[PDB]
């Protein structure tokens, strides 16, 4: 099918100059031009500079400094964004799109000095006196990483109706986030619970076994 | 006259609509509303039990395929979609236009894709006239340059019936004299 | 640069009701007989999809449930069943000029019957301690409407220091919110105490509801 798969989710040292790529499929590359677009949480969406795949490309005079768009019509089928000179106001989330249809999902890039600190995962189960009921709660608590970009995943995806995933928060550096899943009581003291966190920022991933 | 027009096994599309012919022969158009069940019998100019009686090479039969809500499009002096961009009757028109239901047979689960409409044209179809373009319709300040993106749109669209659609999102079939 | 001005800015509907946003434009968006408006949706946490092009033509996928109307300078996205799917941010971009611009969006939440929250807690990990700190978490989980208020107690004590609250979007399945609460603190500062409390206040219930624990 129609799919834009971006990369991302990259730590970029103020200043410095980032690729951004996006690789196309389910549809001839040539035929349907191509538009990134920036957003900000806080702000909405801002701007779409379109290349078409063969030679034009048109940006934005706020852009006309920091964005060059190519493409590689080879068989990459894929499209580059470099923005120059990173300043904190180009972390944010650009996207990949095609005029109709779904979008990329994204790339979120983090313009800062920090370094790369993986998440620490905690599970959370209950214990010690609780009355169990027709059924139970359990928790991943994702805390101490950075840049922003984790996604839990409860039992490969087994668990994932009754999930809820809380967005981070930034409390000094740090992102912290958590998870939830709720689950038969029948099953999980029995049929174990597994949470894998995924870090693509410092391409690490964690598991943790929720035990009594 | 022949009953493999509206008994035909594949109809057009509307921005294709398909023209027969008919004469040197006996046209009763009497007895054509009886193997009817017809839902559409709209008729300018004479009735059909009067026109029974005379006959040049004004026999023409257009058949395709529209949606339900724009059966009412296929009429004199009537605009919209398939009006303007498709199919257009001319104010003159002296004839009947015959549609029914057919959902049994031009529809899928999952869409059925190959009935087509146009969708977007530089300007109106002059009347009874045939357009088979499939060039990038141009819809801003922009010469497209055969790519397709905000604006620069496929002009031909497809009109995926499924069943589970309404009435108005149904198939039909139309008549033309 | 057309200036493309949303409203509302968030717009709550009922199911099966209509829901109808407008987008104003500082200039005519109109070209040579077609309105140059687009209308995305971006559900959360998901990538924005095309729903209306060319201001009143409609993207293939996208379901007769939505419609464009409007001319030149107001244009108006309409959704005629609003279904349980709908939860999601609509944005008005324009592209009759370049820069192509974008409005500020709209929020469009649904409306339901009150749902109490079930609230659940969870002491520290033994494995935290190790690191030196201790977090408690206190999940709330499907709540209508929105409005919810977390006090965390403990040995009968409020407190209010270490604690980072976090709320999701209106779920797809539910139309309900959930909310974390985590009470973050030392491992000397956890074992100078016993019982940890965390209390709700919500519209169904006029009292507390409260999950509590003890370090035994």
């Amino acid at each position: 099918q129609v799919q834009l798969q971006q990369s991302g989710a990259e730590l970029v040292k103020p200043g410095a100059s980032v690729k951004l790529s996006c690789k196309a499929s389910g549809f001839t590359f040539t035929r349907y031009s191509i538009y990134w677009m920036k957003q900000r949480p806080g702000q909405g969406l801002e701007w779409i500079g379109e290349i078409n795949p063969s030679t034009g490309d048109t940006n934005f005079n706020e852009k006309f400094k920091s964005k060059a768009t190519l493409t590689v019509d080879k068989s990459s089928t894929t499209a580059y964004m470099q923005l120059s000179s990173l300043t904190s106001e180009d972390s944010a989330v650009y996207y990949c799109t095609r005029s109709t249809g779904y979008w990329g999902q994204g790339t979120l890039v983090t313009v800062s000095a920090a370094k790369t600190t993986p998440p620490s995962v905690y599970p959370l189960a209950p214990g010690c006196g609780d009355t169990t009921g027709s059924s139970v709660t359990l928790g991943c608590l994702v805390k101490g990483y950075f840049p922003e970009s984790v996604t839990v995943t409860w039992n490969s995806g087994s668990l994932s109706s009754s999930v809820h995933t809380f967005p981070a928060l930034l409390q000094s550096g740090l992102y912290t986030m958590s998870s939830s899943v709720t689950v038969p009581s029948s099953t999980w003291p029995s049929q174990t619970v597994t949470c894998s966190v995924a870090h693509p920022a410092s391409s690490t991933t964690v598991d943790k076994k929720l035990e009594p | 006259p022949f009953g493999e027009v509206f008994n035909a096994t594949r109809f057009a599309s509307v921005y294709a609509w398909n023209r027969k012919r008919i004469s040197n022969c006996v046209a009763d158009y009497s007895v054509l509303y009886n193997s009817a069940s017809f839902s559409t019998f709209k008729c300018y100019g004479v009735s059909p039990t009067k026109l029974n009686d005379l006959c040049f090479t004004n026999v023409y039969a257009d058949s395709f395929v529209i949606r339900g809500d724009e059966v009412r499009q296929i009429a004199p002096g009537q605009t919209g979609k398939i009006a303007d961009y498709n199919y257009k009757l001319p104010d003159d028109f002296t004839g009947c236009v015959i549609a029914w239901n057919s959902n049994n047979l031009d529809s899928k689960v999952g869409g059925n894709y190959n009935y087509l409409y146009r969708l977007f044209r530089k300007s109106n179809l002059k009347p009874f006239e045939r357009d088979i373009s499939t060039e990038i319709y141009q819809a801003g300040s922009t010469p497209c340059n055969g790519v397709e993106g905000f604006n620069c749109y496929f002009p031909l669209q497809s009109y995926g019936f499924q069943p589970t659609n309404g009435v108005g999102y149904q198939p039909y079939r139309v008549v033309v004299l | 640069d057309i200036v493309l001005t949303q409203s509302p800015a968030s717009l709550a509907v009922s199911l099966g009701q209509r829901a109808t946003i407008s987008c104003r434009a500082s200039e005519s968006v109109e070209y040579h007989g077609t309105i140059l408006m687009q209308w995305f949706q971006q559900k959360p946490g998901q990538p924005p999809r095309l729903l209306i092009y060319a201001a009143s033509n409609v993207d293939s996928g996208v379901p007769a449930r939505f419609s464009g109307s409007g001319s030149g300078t107001d244009l108006s996205l309409n959704i005629h069943p609003v279904e349980e799917d709908d939860i999601a941010m609509y944005f008005c971009q324009q592209s009759r000029k370049v820069p192509y611009t974008f409005g500020g969006g709209t929020k469009l939440e649904i409306k339901r019957a009150d749902a109490a929250p079930t609230v659940s807690i969870f002491p520290p990990s033994s494995e935290q301690l190790t690191s030196g700190g201790a977090s408690v978490v206190c999940f709330l989980n499907n709540f209508y409407p929105k409005d919810i208020n977390v006090k965390w107690k403990i040995n009968g004590s409020q407190r209010q220091n270490g604690v980072l609250n976090s709320w999701t979007d209106q779920d797809s399945k539910d139309s309900t919110y959930s909310m974390s609460s985590t009470l973050t603190l030392t491992k000397d500062e956890y074992e100078r105490h016993n019982s940890y409390t965390c209390q709700a206040t919500h519209k169904t219930s006029t009292s507390p509801i409260v999950k509590s624990f003890n370090r035994n």
